RNA sequence: AGUGGAGCCUGCGGCUUAAUUUGCACCCGGCCCGGACACGGACAGGAUUGACAGAUUGAUAGCUCUUUCUCGAUUCCGUGGGUGGUGGUGCAUGGCCGUUGUUGGCUGGUUAAUUCCGAUGAACG
């Protein structure tokens, strides 16, 4: 039952999925500190901002 | 003791009037794990300057009077100080240097935060700033420990920093007061790491320093390392 | 500062120190509402000593 | 089955406050002194276990350390596992179990299961 | 007068036990952390930090198990019979206590009450 430390999933080129060719494939955080680059996590039911932690469903 | 923190406590990094919020939270009455979590949230998602203000106001007097009380550092306090080290610039300008001109730093706090220095890799530019701002200030029994350990970091030393350090050693010409074996240990680490970056005038300068300030045990090592140094 | 200086051999970087010495809400109400039988010695009696004997050469 | 001349259906329909007189003095004093947060917590967990069960067979097993629950008629039919210090014992709450503590049904100790010289010369 | 007999309680042994701690110390489960030095690996194509929600769990929890958002050099992987340091421990060692007379000198609430809390010096031998 030894506690193994968590290891981050090193995904190849995490940046290369929010754009085309131009536009934003993910929407933008509408907050004050967040926007114009703070991209929106889109899980299968829900939406996440990684800085200010807004909960959008 | 344990369990999830309230979500009203994790919004203080984004909260404006932080001073009254922390004051009504009574900073002197915290426990160790709560302070560790506070340093975590104020060193992870926070900026530089108000995190530095946090380091000045709360963390430094608490660690100071705690090691005054118990002559050791608590486990959660050590983790909190490491998490404060996770942001380099705020920690240097908020914890290390304020304790440096505090003047009342003891040997135990110095060796504890020097061990904390040695346990993590720091940026070279912040280390050079630390060496400049510690060489510009007066000598005690505590700042030399950071001199010795941050020379033991063995980074690419800027040469203005070297001029400042040798200018401090110029500051020690004719004083009679017996500086300890740790002084010669700092000189030993300096001549062990940066003997290849010294010009000739530095060589005879430390030679006449050796003549004026002798040591029955480590000074032959200083003569050996000065005489066996490859010029830059 | 000082007066005895480099004089030779390739200063790499330019040693920025000017930032060190001279340095010295709907979500609020939202989270406010969110607030409220054998051993090693006995088994030796099991082993026999009468099966695989080498053939004996007599005198 | 009946308990003090009362059947289980209206026992579930009886109140919390006048069920108290049907029990013994220890249980009545405990019900006087209130139940704590873990008590209603495991009550909600066993209710959730009963709710998500298919209606033909018994629900899933809910396990706990908490040995000082009094078995109430709400819990009749539940699948409860109680820690006896080392392991969990899984037991079905019968209607006959209606007064006792849960900790009576997982014993924390094991039963104790425990040549003369004759002269030859 | 007893004890040694009987029932019950207790102490050492011994036996059972995960433990039946010992001349809360014990047991069963869950957290948290845990060197530098050297050399070889990964690292801006990205090292690594933080995290809502759901779950495992006896319970919750980015301290873990899912799904991605963000912090970016504040780095993290392996091998050493090489040291070791928030270690424990004695000696020499500098400062500092205590140790081997005499005469003076009220905003506030609160109670039976100059009640309670609360702000608020000198010489002589
Ligand atoms: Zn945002």
């Amino acid at each position: 039952p030894k506690k193994n430390k968590h290891k981050r999933k090193k995904v190849k080129l995490a940046v290369l999925k929010y754009y085309k060719v131009i536009s934003r494939l993910r929407r933008e955080c509408p907050s004050d500190e967040c926007g114009a680059g703070v991209f929106m996590a889109s899980h299968f039911d829900r939406h996440y901002c990684g800085k200010c932690c807004l909960t959008y469903c | 003791r344990s369990g999830k923190l309230p979500k009203a406590f994790k919004i203080i990094p984004a909260l404006s009037n932080w001073e009254q919020i922390l004051y009504v939270t009574e900073p002197e009455a915290w426990t160790a794990a709560a302070m560790y979590q506070a340093t975590r949230i104020f060193a992870s998602n926070l900026k530089e300057r108000m995190a530095q203000r946090f380091y000045n106001l709360v963390l430094l007097p608490r660690v100071r009077d705690d090691v005054a009380e118990y002559k050791r550092l608590n486990f959660h306090l050590y983790m909190a100080l490491k998490k404060a080290l996770f942001k380099p610039g705020a920690w240097f300008k908020g914890i290390l240097i304020p304790l440096c001109e505090s003047g009342t730093c003891t040997l135990r706090e110095a060796i504890i935060v020097g061990s904390i220095i040695t346990k993590c890799s720091i940026p070279v530019l912040h280390s050079s700033a630390a060496m400049l701002k510690i060489a510009e200030m007066e000598y005690s029994g505590a700042n030399s420990i950071f001199l010795r350990l941050l020379l033991d970091k063995k980074y690419a030393l800027p040469y203005r920093v070297l001029d400042a350090l040798v200018f401090h050693f110029l500051g020690f010409r004719t004083e009679k007061r017996e500086l300890p074996v740790l002084w010669h240990q700092c000189l030993l680490t300096l001549v062990q790491r940066y003997k290849a970056d010294l010009a000739t005038d530095q060589k005879e300068a430390l030679l006449e320093l050796l003549r004026l300030q002798p040591h029955p045990q480590l000074s032959p090592e200083i003569r050996r390392e000065l005489q066996s140094a490859v010029p830059r | 500062s000082s007066v005895m200086r480099r004089n030779e051999q390739l200063t790499l970087h330019d040693e920025r120190f000017e930032k060190f010495y001279e340095q010295y809400s709907n979500r609020l109400q939202e989270v406010l509402n969110d607030y409220y039988k054998w051993d090693c010695e006995s088994i030796c009696s099991t082993y026999s000593n009468l099966y695989n004997h080498p053939q004996l050469i007599k005198y | 089955f009946t308990y003090r001349g009362v059947d289980l259906d209206q026992l579930l329909d009886m109140s919390y406050e006048q069920l108290m007189q049907l029990y013994s003095a220890r249980q009545r004093r405990r019900l006087n002194r209130g139940l704590r947060r873990k008590q209603h917590s495991l009550l909600k967990r066993l209710r959730k276990a009963k709710k998500e069960a298919p209606p033909m067979e018994k629900p899933e097993v809910v396990k706990t350390h908490l040995r000082d629950m009094i078995i109430l008629p709400e819990m009749v039919g539940s699948m409860v596992g109680v820690y006896n210090g080392k392991t969990f014992n899984q037991v079905e709450i019968k209607p006959e179990m209606i007064g006792h503590y849960l900790g009576e049904f997982s014993i924390t100790y094991k039963p104790v299961k425990h040549s003369r010289f004759i002269p030859l010369k």
